[PDB]
RNA sequence: CGAGACUCUGGCAUGCUAACUAGUUACGCGACCCCCGAGCGGUCGGCGUCCCCCAACUUCUUAGAGGGACAAGUGGCGUUC
RNA sequence: CAGACACCAUGGUGCACCUGACUCCU
């Protein structure tokens, strides 16, 4: 029986995330599960506000560094232990790829 | 009066002319096309620069 | 409305615009003609949108001042709407046409530059533009307005329609005659 | 799959290999010595192969020394 | 010969008007593919104010249209277009029946049947795509089909039989059969890229014209050379009347129209004015098409502007 | 229809004299001293503000799913004047917003429901739409 | 994520590990030509790979310092046993490996070879294994209270707006003496920026390749054949 | 069932959607009409299109509004520029190229850009100054 | 070498790809239902709420590929560069 | 080319330093 598995990916390499959630739809029908699509959810733009100078006499330089992380969720009707099977394997680095069983 | 063409819009689409000046034309979408067909240019933009710049020529060398 | 359309609670229809150098910088009927004076909220992307602008839509503009006044228009063309009827209840006429002639009246004809000669002050007779003849037109009017406010019992509506109707007249009375005057003083004056 | 190792001892490379860490065929391997001449005892190449019957000795024949050298066969 | 007076304009485009096309029911109807992203569907009033009245706006591309191609009955806009999709748009409406997806480049070209059900579709992705009515691409001829940009495919009509007969920018012109996909021949021996290629209305002659402009006749049963018709001037657009041999150039400077049986010229369609700068001067007919009656001779320029021409000795 | 469709500050103001034709309106035992908020320099010039308030809280919920004590304070306050330093919106007191809140709902022009907090009555919804047409057929703004 | 540390925190926790694991194998690995670390999440292992340019000090004998290496990696980072697996890395160039040269020059300049003549072995030898441009930058205090600066640059050296951040590759080392501190600061702008394969950021923002047209011609009539 | 187009109205951040849905209706913003929330200073301004057009091109439909963002000036624009294009978007594909050229040909000689999207937002603040232009005040000797 | 080129951002993509941590419109639209108004009243239209679906779509929204800006165009000017 | 032209003082200190080789043995 189906069961929809959330498959959430989190990254911060865009094309790093763009090719692993392009294997997980595509291997979702390879061997044949829910296909969904990328539930493209907002990216989160980590700002932290620093000084350029230290000690700092002169002139007041800030420098802010971002971080962006990028995350999207996969729903998938289908069975459970094949939805994580095919989708987990096969993917070690660059990008976090979460199969979860809620949803359900 | 800005971003007049450098050294390097020129220089670039001289060899475009002599080379391809039957399939370059007057058009940019088919020059940009062409130049996206004929040429490796880094970026769409400098692409657009050029393509053009041979749009400018072509209708210079056709005179 | 589509035949002609007319200012907020006035018409832009019958507004004489008479003076002679001040031709389609002051419009309200000629293609300005409007209800609402906004345009986008900008008015400094071209030195053309300034003859765009109208001069009714530059006193809203031209007003908003002084910094705990600056980014409030909504308080202003309030107040302008409100000066409009404290200048009919004075007049009878057509308020925005008491503005236009307040231009009229308050656009210098001949100013002055300065000039060096042999360590004396002398200034050069110079016409201004009539772009700058319409510009030291409201800004002489947007200047007595809040000023005789500020200490008053009068709102800046009540000392602007007098500012518009001493300069659609001149009575010198509206800080715009009066202050135009001495502009155009310098240009006979020296050298 | 290459062995990468920083010394290679005395059965170094190039037929000294082709019968040593594996029997199976290999494209070629660079070294930095000139194999025929100087008989030099030098280690500081490498070891390319195919990786179809060679995983099985060089794993129980790396950290060793044939001659004083230390064969690091860490796979990659 | 006959000969045509200016029996009008066309009006109401913004971009070049880069195909033109009438249907076979309404010679009224004329689908003019400009550079505005969207087809404007023209119910002609021939009147002497314009020509038509706009119709449809069929919103929406990222890219130009380049070529269009209308139902045989006047109900179905396919819209080939540089956002690489062609769309099948209810021309009555809007209504994309069809976004066609897969051409990877700037779809160049498209042809719809008097089966009214072969969709075929040239592109800069040098690719021939027979689509279905549905989008499916029936298959995808390549393999020596164009290895340069496809330029114009065009149909045989395919009551006489089933032929692509398509030109390209490898100064070819690959005329197949179809549902085999397989050249009833290759047309070898062409001057300059063939931005045009264009049939008899029985699918009986193959003319084809280009870069150098020179068209040149092939008896397209056989595929074998007839002549080469003498333009000389980048033809953009050529087409027979369907009521007589007139094939007619959409040329650089002018129109040149002719008699193909026999092959004598009758008229020079202008199109030119004095406006010297001189490198900015000269417009160009980027598209000419027959009426459905082959009576009017429809020339859609790069001028914003579809002048037309009904046969007026 | 709505409360939305017709004029707020006529709806304020009529459905605060419902809320007097409801004759009471559950007042605390604090409105003729109190500081009632932060933000305001002066205590108020009369308790007829509560029916008011009220009629703007009713007005309120009936747009939301439901809300309660915290989202009444952010709705009348605003620039709590910060004297010699820059001024800044907060929320005022959190007792008589909710003295508010128990009274609509205690008269049943509001009353506890989903969406964590107060939604509408539906005696509500129709004495808000009954309003709504006195506020209407009177005068549109 | 519920009831971890936040995503936002999650990689922010990331480099954390990373910066105090190259900081410490800085410290101890810089005898094996220190060029970094590559720890690979396996499932089961934690694959750190050890880049360097004399891998023959990373086992010990039959795999001592490693059950000792790892040891510190495993034991005080957080990790199981038989996670932290150990792997070399001798990488196959070291001339492009600017981050062990500047580790290696300052084997010839802290361990002693001359000035110019050590900036002449190994910045030819950096270009002898291929660069675009490479230069040396040894500055501080040198012959008694002044401080100097030793430019040896070799190659193209490129500082124009973004493509100065992707083309190049740089080492500083902060070399001890006697006297003082110098900074071996190393640059080698990457031969591999238009290729191998290809490289970074679409062939230099400068040039522009076209292919030659060999089309368009011909001496043939006009005569087609049945296909 | 009924036939609708959907379109937007764009300020610096307020994008307002109206979808001109066939039937009878009126143009309601939010579910309501204009004489609404009360900003009501710059009224003259989203009331001078429909006066120029005709109300029968927008009561010949149903135009329910969904807006969001910005200020109360942002969406009056928002608004404006919305039901500009919903009566264009409405009469193109469905009825003629005619009408809503000659809604286009009204709209567009007062030219209020009620057609056309703004590129106009907030300039990207940079440091060292507090203001996106404007710098702190500088001490010399 | 810098600068340009280049990066990123503001824009322009009812094209295109995705959505049940976004939603939207869409129904039957009911329901809290208000007759407020039309409509006798249903229904309509109604802010929310929800029935909401195995609706639909990505429009809003998100983020992905793309395209769009190049005097490019035109028409003057300028070594006519 | 071709309209109008005033006075305005002073002031100071260290490091620019004189040769070649390439058995890293890969």
């Amino acid at each position: 029986a189906i069961h929809r598995i959330r498959i959430t990916l989190t990254s911060r390499n865009v094309k790093s995330l763009e090719k692993v959630c392009a294997d997980l739809i595509r291997g979702a029908k390879e061997k044949n599960l829910k296909v969904k699509g990328p539930v493209r959810m907002p990216t989160k733009t980590l700002r932290i506000t620093t000084r350029k100078t230290p000690c700092g006499e002169g002139s007041k330089t800030w420098d802010r560094f971002q971080m962006r992380i990028h995350k999207r969720l996969i729903d998938l009707h289908s069975p459970s232990e094949i939805v994580k099977q095919i989708t987990s394997i096969s993917i070690e680095p660059g990008v976090e790829v979460e199969v979860t069983i809620a949803d359900a | 009066m800005g971003r007049v063409r450098t050294k390097t819009v020129k220089k670039a689409a001289r060899v475009i002319i002599e080379k391809y000046y039957t399939r370059l034309g007057n058009d940019f979408h088919t020059n940009k096309r062409v130049c996206e067909e004929i040429a490796i240019i880094p970026s769409k933009k400098l692409r657009n620069k050029i393509a053009g710049y041979v749009t400018h020529l072509m209708k210079r060398i056709q005179r | 409305t589509p035949d002609i359309k007319l200012f907020g609670k006035w018409s832009t229809d019958d507004v004489q615009i008479n003076d002679i150098s001040l031709q389609d910088y002051i419009a309200v009927k000629e293609k300005y003609a409007k209800y609402l004076p906004h345009s986008a909220g900008r008015y400094a992307a071209k030195r053309f949108r300034k003859a765009q602008c109208p001069i009714v839509e530059r006193l809203t503009n031209s007003m908003m001042m002084h910094g705990r006044n600056n980014g409030k228009k909504l308080m202003t063309v309030r107040i302008v709407k409100h000066a409009f009827e404290i200048i009919h209840l004075l007049t009878g006429e057509n308020p925005l046409q008491v503005l236009v002639n307040a231009i009229i009246n308050s656009g210098p004809r001949e100013d002055s530059t300065r000039i060096g000669r042999a360590g004396t002050v002398r200034r050069q007779a110079v016409d201004v533009s009539p772009l700058r003849r319409v510009n030291q037109a409201i800004w002489l009017l947007c200047t007595g307005a809040r000023e005789a406010a500020f200490r008053n019992i009068k709102t800046i509506a009540e000392c602007l329609a007098d500012e518009l109707i001493n300069a659609a007249k001149g009575s010198s009375n509206s800080y715009a005659i009066k202050k135009k005057d001495e502009l155009e003083r310098v240009a006979k004056s020296n050298r | 799959y290459t062995a990468f190792l920083g010394n290679l001892p005395y059965d170094v490379t190039e037929e000294s290999i082709k019968e040593f860490f594996r029997g199976l065929n290999i494209s070629a391997v660079r070294l930095p010595r000139e194999p025929s001449n100087p008989e030099r005892l030098k280690g500081f190449g490498y070891a390319e192969f195919e990786d179809l019957d060679s995983l099985l000795s060089a794993l129980s024949l790396n950290e060793e020394s044939l001659g004083n050298r230390r064969i690091r066969v860490d796979v990659a | 010969t006959e000969q045509m007076t200016l029996r009008g304009t066309l009006k109401g485009h913004n971009g070049w008007v880069t195909q033109i096309a009438t249907t076979p029911q309404f010679p009224d109807m004329i689908l003019s593919a400009s550079r505005d992203k969207t087809i404007i569907m023209w119910k002609l009033t021939r009147d002497e104010t314009n020509y038509g009245i706009p119709q449809r706006a069929l919103r929406g591309h990222s890219h130009f249209v380049s070529d269009v191609v209308i139902s045989s009955d006047g109900q179905f806009a396919l819209s080939g277009s540089w956002d690489g999709t062609l769309r099948l748009w209810d021309l009555t409406t809007g209504t994309t029946t069809r976004r066609f997806v897969g051409h990877t480049k700037d779809v160049l070209s498209v042809a719809f049947s008097s089966d009214n059900r072969q969709i075929v579709s040239g592109s800069r992705d040098k690719t021939i795509k027979l689509w279905n009515t549905l989008g499916v691409c029936k298959y995808t001829v390549q393999d020596e089909s164009h290895s340069e940009w496809v330029s114009c495919v065009r149909f045989s009509p395919n009551s006489s039989n089933p032929i692509i007969v398509s030109c390209g920018w490898d100064k070819l012109v690959k005329v197949w059969n179809l549902a085999n996909c397989k050249l009833k021949t290759n047309h070898i021996g062409h001057t300059g890229y063939l931005n045009t290629v264009t049939v008899s209305p029985d699918g009986s002659l193959c003319a084809s014209g280009g870069k150098d402009g020179q068209a040149m006749l092939w008896d397209l049963n056989e595929g074998k050379h007839l002549y080469t018709l003498d333009g000389g001037d980048i033809i953009n657009a050529l087409c027979f009347s369907p009521n007589r041999y007139w094939l007619c150039a959409a040329t650089g400077p002018s129109i040149k129209i002719w008699d193909l049986e026999g092959k004598i010229i009758v008229d020079e369609l202008k199109q030119e004015v004095i406006s010297t700068s001189s490198k900015a001067e000269p417009p160009q007919c980027t598209s000419l098409a027959w009426s459905a009656d082959g009576q009017t001779l429809f020339a859609g320029y790069t001028d914003n502007l579809v002048r037309v021409w009904q046969v007026t000795i | 229809v709505t409360v939305k469709d017709v004029n707020q500050q006529e709806f304020v103001r009529a459905l605060a004299a419902f809320l007097k034709k409801s004759g009471k309106l559950k007042v605390p035992e604090w409105v003729d001293t109190v500081k009632l908020a932060k933000h305001k320099e002066l205590a108020p010039y009369d308790e007829n503000w509560f029916y008011t308030r009220a009629a703007s809280t009713a007005r309120h919920l009936y747009l939301r799913g439901g809300a309660g004590v915290g989202s009444m304070t952010k709705i009348y306050g605003g620039r709590q004047r910060n004297g010699v330093m820059p001024s800044h919106f907060s929320r005022g007191s959190k007792s008589v917003a909710r003295r508010v809140l128990q009274a609509l709902e205690g008269l049943k022009m509001v009353e506890k429901d989903q969406d964590w907090g107060r939604k509408l009555t539906p005696q509500g919804q129709r004495d808000l739409d009954r309003i709504a047409g006195q506020v209407a057929a009177a005068k549109k703004k | 994520m519920a009831v971890q540390i936040s995503k936002k925190r999650k990689f922010v926790a990331d480099g954390i590990f990373k910066a105090e694991l190259n900081e410490f194998l800085t410290r101890e690995l810089a005898e094996d030509g220190y060029s970094g670390v590559e720890v690979r999440v396996t499932p089961t292992r934690t694959e750190i790979i050890i880049l360097a340019t004399r891998t023959q000090n990373v086992l010990g004998e039959k795999g001592r310092r490693i059950r000792e290496l790892t040891a510190v990696v495993q034991k005080r980072f957080g990790f199981p046993e038989g996670s932290v697996e150990l792997y070399a890395e001798k990488v196959a160039t070291r001339g492009l490996c600017a981050i062990a040269q500047a580790e290696s020059l300052r084997y010839k300049l802290l361990g002693g070879l001359a000035v110019r003549r050590a900036c002449y072995g190994v910045l030819r030898f950096i270009m002898e294994s291929g660069a675009k441009g490479c230069e040396v930058v040894v500055s501080g205090k040198l012959r008694g209270q002044r401080a100097k600066s030793m430019k040896f640059v070799d190659g193209l050296m490129i500082h124009s707006g973004d493509p100065v951040n992707y083309y190049v590759d740089t080492a500083v080392r902060h070399v001890l003496l006697r006297q003082g501190v110098l900074g071996i600061k190393v640059k080698i702008m990457l031969p591999w920026d238009p290729s191998g394969k290809i490289g970074p950021k679409k062939p230099l923002p400068d040039h522009v390749s076209i292919v030659e047209p060999k089309d368009e011609i011909l001496p043939t009539t006009p005569i087609s054949e049945q296909k | 069932p009924l036939q609708s187009v959907q379109v937007f109205g764009r300020k610096k951040t307020a994008t307002a959607v109206a979808h001109c849905k066939r039937g009878n209706g009126l143009i309601k913003v939010n579910g309501r009409p204009l004489e609404m929330i009360e900003p009501r200073t710059l009224q003259y301004k989203l009331l001078e299109p429909v006066l120029l057009l005709g109300k029968e091109r927008f009561a010949g439909v149903d135009i329910r509004v969904r807006v969001k963002g910005g200020g109360h000036v942002a969406q009056i624009y928002a608004i404006r520029q919305s039901i500009s294009k919903a009566l264009v978007a409405y009469y193109q594909k469905y009825v003629d190229e005619a009408s809503k050229k000659e809604i286009k040909d009204i709209l567009i000689q007062y030219d209020r850009t009620l057609l056309v999207a703004d590129p106009r937002r907030c300039e990207s603040k940079k440091f060292g100054g507090p203001g996106a232009r404007a710098r702190y005040q500088k001490s010399y000797r």
